[PDB]
RNA sequence: AGACCUGAGUGUGGCAGGACUACCCGCCGAACUUAAGCAUAUUACUCAGCGGAGGAAAAGAAAACAACCGUGAUUCUCUCAGUGAGCGGCGAGCGAAGAGGGAACGAACUCGUUGCCGAAUCGGGUCUUACAAGGCCUUGAGUUGUGGCACAAAUAUCAU
RNA sequence: CCAAAGAAGGUGUUAGCCCAUUGAGCCAUAAACCUGAGCGCCUCAUGAAUAAGCGAGUAGCACUGUUUGGGAAUGCAGUGUCAAGUUGGCAGGUAUUUGUCUGCCAAAGUUAAAUACAGAGUAGGAAGACCGAUAGCGAACAAGUAGCGUGAGCGA
RNA sequence: CACGAGUUGUUCGGAAACUGAGCACAACGUUAUAUCGUUUUGUUAGGAAAGUGAAGGUGUGUCGGCGG
RNA sequence: GAUGCAUCCAAGUGGUGUAUAUCGCAAACUGAUUUCUGCCCAGUGCUCUGAAUGUCAACGUGACGAGAUUCACCGACGCG
RNA sequence: AAGAAGACCCUGUUGAGUUUGACUCCAGUCUGGCUCUGUGCGGCGACAUCUGAGGCUCGGAACGUUGCUUCACUUAUCGAAUGAAGAGACCAAUGGGUUGCGUAGUCUUCGGGCUAUGCACCGUCUAGGUUUGGGAGUCCCCUGUGGGUACCCAACCGUGCUGUAAACUGAACCAACGGGAUUGCAGUUCCGGAGUCUUGUUUCGAGACAUCUGCCAGAUGGGGAGUUUGGCUG
RNA sequence: AAUUACCGAAUCUUUGAACGCAAACGGCGCAUGGGAGAAGCUCGUGUCAUCCCCGUGCAUGCCAUAUUCUCAGUGUCGA
């Protein structure tokens, strides 16, 4: 169908035409706010894959995050203790930028539920992610079996707990078996399993 | 160690300008359409003193070019300006002391003050008392005017930048000896919290690189590198030379190839 | 307001830069006369509204309620194909006689490939000035693309004349369209500045000619 | 004139903010201490800090183990195993996984995509004892795509 | 004298029979819960008797940083660079280039139980080879009270 | 210590109702994290923050002058 | 001579001297007046020129090899 | 005698403040590369294909691509100013327009294009200055006073231009007026008085560099952090 | 109508996320409903100016929505 042409066009991101389209959009996004509400997704084919539908109660926002490594917020770049913990500029955040973008959106608008997000554009200083959010009070959402689950309170601020796709990515949850034994179901859960001292009644 | 005083002043706090009792920024009138194509006539209403500034200030009343009201701009008064004087600002203003003209309309050798470094910045050069710029030449090909700054440096600016004819009032202020610590106290009362000054060798080594010792001395050279971090950059910063200057004081500052 | 400035500046940046042919082809639209003729034909074969479809469907049940043993078709009357999914299928299946595409779809990647797909299947196509005008012909707010699969006997001549006109501008000019870059258009003030500069230095280097 | 794209104002109907925080999820994150000193290491992916839920949470239906006569989502327990694995100023120290016996288990489903259809979709009025998974109406939303059918636990489906 | 009741509380000394308890059973009930997926009516739903694809700034790779038992690199992060899908891709715990085999099909989502409650709460219950008023919670009592500190807090 | 009483405002002080050194709500930006930063040199904010209204037109009420 | 110097700050369209503009601002030393302030640039600092002027990274360029790897060239402050 | 687990001295594989040419590092500063990052015209090389013409060296294009670089430019970006208050053009292309027609080539899906090259449209109005044509109206009241007439068009320059060229303190808003419709006069109107236009940028300066943004890399770096600074010993 | 126990119906002052604006102020608003009103007008009854009392709405952001509400843009068109 028409999806295949849309999907393959977005795989040629380095072509002449796609760089021109992204150059215009990146310039426009530079002169907008950090959070912007959209009427329609910029990549309808990508948004639909991630769960977006053109129904009442689905909202798309474009979120901007600044690029680069994390600088440790120590006063005057002065650390204490062992020299192993002396780095200021060279450490990296253990959370990816897509997860940061989702967390900024969900924290700002508490009436919505963050579903998913995708990459739209980059720039020398900024990264743009479009976030799909769902209104839980909408009647269309509350009666749709495909999206009904998000109304339940256990999914409140799921992006703040790393439950979205981007959150699962930096948790190591894309892997199974011998590549993920120490981080399943979580790093803390495996640590508790491996470090609690067990006292059997008859030992 | 502890934070050096020079770095502590970057926070502001108790080292900021004593702005109370000041009349406000002194500027030329906005480079508007009337200035660009004709002239505007103003009347000097008063000559006033502002705390912390040696030069006198002038309140010049203009008519609003678009509305039915007055404007009453405040600029640094050149020497000889008087109340009731008519001030002409614009392209067609005559060459007279107190008038504001585009630099391209001013002859070689004319003495100017309140010069615009950039066109429309409302005057940034030759503003301290007794100071002035000297016009060296114009170049009509590139539309730039060359002037000699009060420090002796030569600078080229666009010919559309405005200058005021004359010298800044209040000259000769520094030639009177202060004679008293109390007189220095009142001088800096209107400026900022920067006096009295305590020598670095008189401080403790925890506070200053020059501090400490069983004798009051700098145990290391006082000429420090340009790349030294704040807290280390005290003394004579990136000095090209030291000692008594003999046979001519060279123009200070950075070399500009222009 | 910020949005007013940005939408004006966006237009400027789309003419100053070098536009690749895949995008520049959408600024070369069908002429006004044939655009009006194409929209008139599309309007004649507009899809039936919600009211008309409901009445037709209800009447069909009346036939079936009369004699349940016999069969009555529920197919809609002949109309143009609308919707990106359905228009794309009509092109791939090679059923569309002529495709009409709008030039202001945002995001443009929805229809950027469509002229190439129509050319690959040798299906006549045209690019017209407005997606809103395309929507008015079919009775919607906007329409990315419209395909005609068949017409009645009295409209076959108009469709054939329409196909010839759009083929002149788009299908037969494939070599030009595939290679023509756009943009690089100076502003009026820049053009006037360049014009006056040449007029100033018109005969300065005359004395350097031996003749 | 008007349209539709983008963006505003107001009316109408709602939601967020705070508390709790033992356990749980995400980030951030020390040092004392041990090494008979100490810097890698250790304490510890711990305390403190910042966020977010629930009666549990998280995980979960193989881009999994294995290398067998093969097993078969996740979680947990004994064991594997303080290990003739491994990591480590190869020092001090650190350190799991598959298999096996078990607990639990009616455990599996949805979208996107591809084909075939195509507004059959959603809200909002109104009526049926009914804010019906119902009928009728509705340009309001939606063709820049809502829904339907079939995709290995499958092999037609659609009218009667 | 009772015991299908010996059961441990109260009562002016140590109580099966002084009192209360200790059992069959009886009565009353918003909804929800369980019961030929309990059983009728109206309404609405519903079962049975031919080729194509499958998730892209994603996965990889380089550098840096961190984490891991994971060791020519176990996961992750930043930047750069960035696929395949014509027996394709990923994994197969010593790096590379080949060619054979085995398993699986990432980059979208929901999901009960078995597990935690290591300084939580609500409504109830069962206990103890524990402490016995300088003990046991700081607090058996008008206790986070009186009192102290500008305050964070401290605290009988 | 116990019991029982006492404080009366149009004009007094404060507020209603000023600006000052200053603060920091909104807005915007930043931060893994807002519990951060900017916020008087006439002055918020890429910034559409005025709901107030000269004059008119159109009705009503208090007048005026003209002729019938 | 302001796209500045000094300089705060984890960070921004952030902050201070600066409501300022060399008779100014920032950084040092000495310590009224009077009379003076000699010699030394070897050392250590600070500061200013070579276009091959040696060496110093990453990135780049080429080459052997199946490839990992390796080799050669290029390479700035700085030091000399 | 009391007041204090000597403050002197030594020991401990205990510290802390400070310093530096200690050891190991971190901010800051600087530097290179990439990126942000666009257009056009050249210059100098490299590669590729083919050739020298002397004795591996040296010299040629001409089609392409690309490593540096000059100049011109402007849309990214940066610096200022402003209540984003008047930009540029009209003075005319090396310009745009199939929402124009020709000529000559060269293509065509036969519908019509593409390359050059003309014509025509977009597309135009002005203060003032100088000098070419044209037509057309001093009078009242008493030597004085009052009112009024000495214009339009065209070309050239000029370029948006009614005021000042030694300065001493004024007032100016909420339009008159004239047309076109609906003698004169007055209503509701537009029109101009107050030029029009927009391949669009608020304006100015700079400009594809700059540390402007991120990343990688190297020097410097007691400004700062952590730690160490043997033993025997009359 | 005892008193206990339990719970379906109620009440629930000033605040506080606190949200009309503030605050060492039991302060001050804008709408819209009421109430009391010994002045004045009316025939002690009515009505009631200024003053006073009480209720409800009124923070910011976001989502949806408008019997299809009112608008802006040298955005793109179309007349
Ligand atoms: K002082
Ligand atoms: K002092
Ligand atoms: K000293
Ligand atoms: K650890
Ligand atoms: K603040
Ligand atoms: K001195
Ligand atoms: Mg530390
Ligand atoms: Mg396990
Ligand atoms: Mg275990
Ligand atoms: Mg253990
Ligand atoms: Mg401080
Ligand atoms: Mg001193
Ligand atoms: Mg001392
Ligand atoms: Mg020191
Ligand atoms: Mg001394
Ligand atoms: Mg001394
Ligand atoms: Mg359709
Ligand atoms: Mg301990
Ligand atoms: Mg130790
Ligand atoms: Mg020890
Ligand atoms: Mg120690
Ligand atoms: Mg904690
Ligand atoms: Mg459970
Ligand atoms: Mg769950
Ligand atoms: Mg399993
Ligand atoms: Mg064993
Ligand atoms: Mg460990
Ligand atoms: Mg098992
Ligand atoms: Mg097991
Ligand atoms: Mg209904
Ligand atoms: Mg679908
Ligand atoms: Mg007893
Ligand atoms: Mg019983
Ligand atoms: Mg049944
Ligand atoms: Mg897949
Ligand atoms: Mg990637
Ligand atoms: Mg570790
Ligand atoms: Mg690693
Ligand atoms: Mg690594
Ligand atoms: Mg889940
Ligand atoms: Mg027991
Ligand atoms: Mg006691
Ligand atoms: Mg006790
Ligand atoms: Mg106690
Ligand atoms: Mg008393
Ligand atoms: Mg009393
Ligand atoms: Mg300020
Ligand atoms: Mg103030
Ligand atoms: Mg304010
Ligand atoms: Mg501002
Ligand atoms: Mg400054
Ligand atoms: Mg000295
Ligand atoms: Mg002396
Ligand atoms: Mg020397
Ligand atoms: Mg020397
Ligand atoms: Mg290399
Ligand atoms: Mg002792
Ligand atoms: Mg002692
Ligand atoms: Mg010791
Ligand atoms: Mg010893
Ligand atoms: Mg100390
Ligand atoms: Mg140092
Ligand atoms: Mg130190
Ligand atoms: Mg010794
Ligand atoms: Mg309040
Ligand atoms: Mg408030
Ligand atoms: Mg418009
Ligand atoms: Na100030
Ligand atoms: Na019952």
């Amino acid at each position: 169908g028409a999806f295949m042409y849309l999907n393959e066009l977005w795989k040629k991101k380095s072509s002449d035409v796609m760089r021109f389209i992204q150059r215009i959009r990146s310039w426009e996004f530079r002169h907008q706010h950090t959070v912007v509400r959209l009427r329609r997704p910029t990549r309808p084919e990508k948004a639909r894959m991630l769960g977006y539908k053109t129904k009442q109660g689905f909202c798309v926002f474009r979120v901007r995050v600044r690029r680069g490594g994390r600088k440790r917020p120590v006063h005057k770049g002065i650390t204490y203790g062992k020299p192993k913990t002396s780095g200021v500029l060279g450490m990296k955040l253990n959370k990816n930028n897509q997860a940061v973008a989702e967390q900024r959106l969900g924290k700002r608008f508490g009436n919505l539920r963050v579903l998913n997000s995708y990459w739209v554009n980059m720039d020398s200083t900024f990264k743009w992610y479009e976030v799909i959010a769902v209104d839980p009070m909408c009647k269309t959402i509350r009666r749709d079996p495909r999206i009904n689950w998000i109304v339940n309170s256990v999914h409140k601020h799921r992006e703040q707990r790393g439950l979205t796709s981007a959150g699962r990515k930096h948790r190591g949850l894309r892997h199974k078996g011998h590549k993920a034994s120490k981080l399943r179901p979580s790093y803390r859960a495996a640590w508790r399993r491996n470090n609690r001292i067990v006292f059997l009644r008859k030992r | 160690g502890k934070t050096v005083l020079s770095c502590r002043k970057g926070n502001g706090s108790v080292y900021q300008v004593h702005g109370h009792k000041r009349l406000g920024p002194a500027k030329l009138r906005i480079l508007d359409y009337a200035e660009r194509h004709g002239y505007m006539r103003g009347v000097v209403k008063s000559i006033e003193h502002e705390a912390g500034r040696g030069a006198a200030l002038a309140r010049v009343e203009f008519r609003h070019p678009y509305k039915f009201r007055r404007v009453k701009e405040l600029m640094v008064a050149p020497e000889g300006m008087f109340t009731g004087q008519s001030v002409f600002c614009g392209q067609k203003a005559p060459l007279a002391i107190g008038n504001v003209l585009p630099l391209g309309q001013i002859t070689e050798g004319c003495i100017v003050c309140n010069v615009e470094a950039k066109p429309g910045d409302r005057g940034t050069l030759a503003r301290a008392s007794g100071d002035y710029c000297i016009i060296i030449s114009h170049n009509h090909e590139t539309g730039r005017t060359r002037l000699k700054l009060p420090s002796g440096q030569k600078k080229s600016v666009p010919s559309t930048s405005r200058a005021m004819i004359g010298i800044i009032s209040g000259g000769g202020r520094i030639e009177k000896p202060v004679l008293k610590a109390g007189n220095s106290f009142y001088r800096f009362r209107g400026k900022r919290n920067c006096w009295p000054k305590v020598r670095g060798v008189a401080r403790n080594p925890v506070e200053h690189p020059h501090g400490g010792g069983n004798h009051q001395h700098i145990g290391h050279p006082s000429t420090v590198s340009r790349h030294s971090p704040p807290g280390q950059k005290v003394g004579l910063i990136a000095a090209r030379r030291t000692g008594r200057i003999r046979g001519g004081k060279a123009v200070k500052g950075a070399w500009h190839p222009e | 307001p910020t949005f007013v400035t940005m939408q004006r500046k966006k237009r400027v940046l789309q003419r100053r830069l070098k536009v690749p042919p895949a995008l520049n082809q959408f600024t070369k639209v069908l002429d006004r006369a044939s655009r009006n003729e194409a929209l008139k034909l599309i309007k004649k074969y507009a899809p039936e509204t919600r009211k008309a479809r409901r009445e037709r469907l209800q009447k069909v049940a009346e036939e079936k309620k009369k004699d349940p043993k016999k069969t009555v078709s529920t197919k809609a009357p002949l109309a143009v194909v609308t919707g990106l999914q359905e228009v794309t299928r009509a092109i791939e299946k090679k059923q569309a006689r002529m495709v009409v595409i709008a030039n202001n779809v945002d995001p443009v990647e929805l229809v950027l490939w469509m002229p190439n797909l129509c050319r690959a299947n040798k299906i006549p196509y045209a690019i017209v000035k407005d997606m809103a005008r395309l929507g008015d012909a079919i009775g919607r707010k906007t329409a990315t693309c419209v395909a005609l699969t068949d017409v009645n006997a009295e409209d076959e001549a108009t469709l054939k004349n329409l196909i010839r006109s759009v083929n002149a501008r788009f299908l037969s000019r494939s070599d030009v369209i595939r290679r023509q870059w756009g943009g690089l258009q100076l502003s009026l003030r820049s053009r006037a500045e360049l014009r006056k500069k040449h007029a100033r230095n018109a005969g300065v280097d005359a004395a350097a000619i031996i003749q």
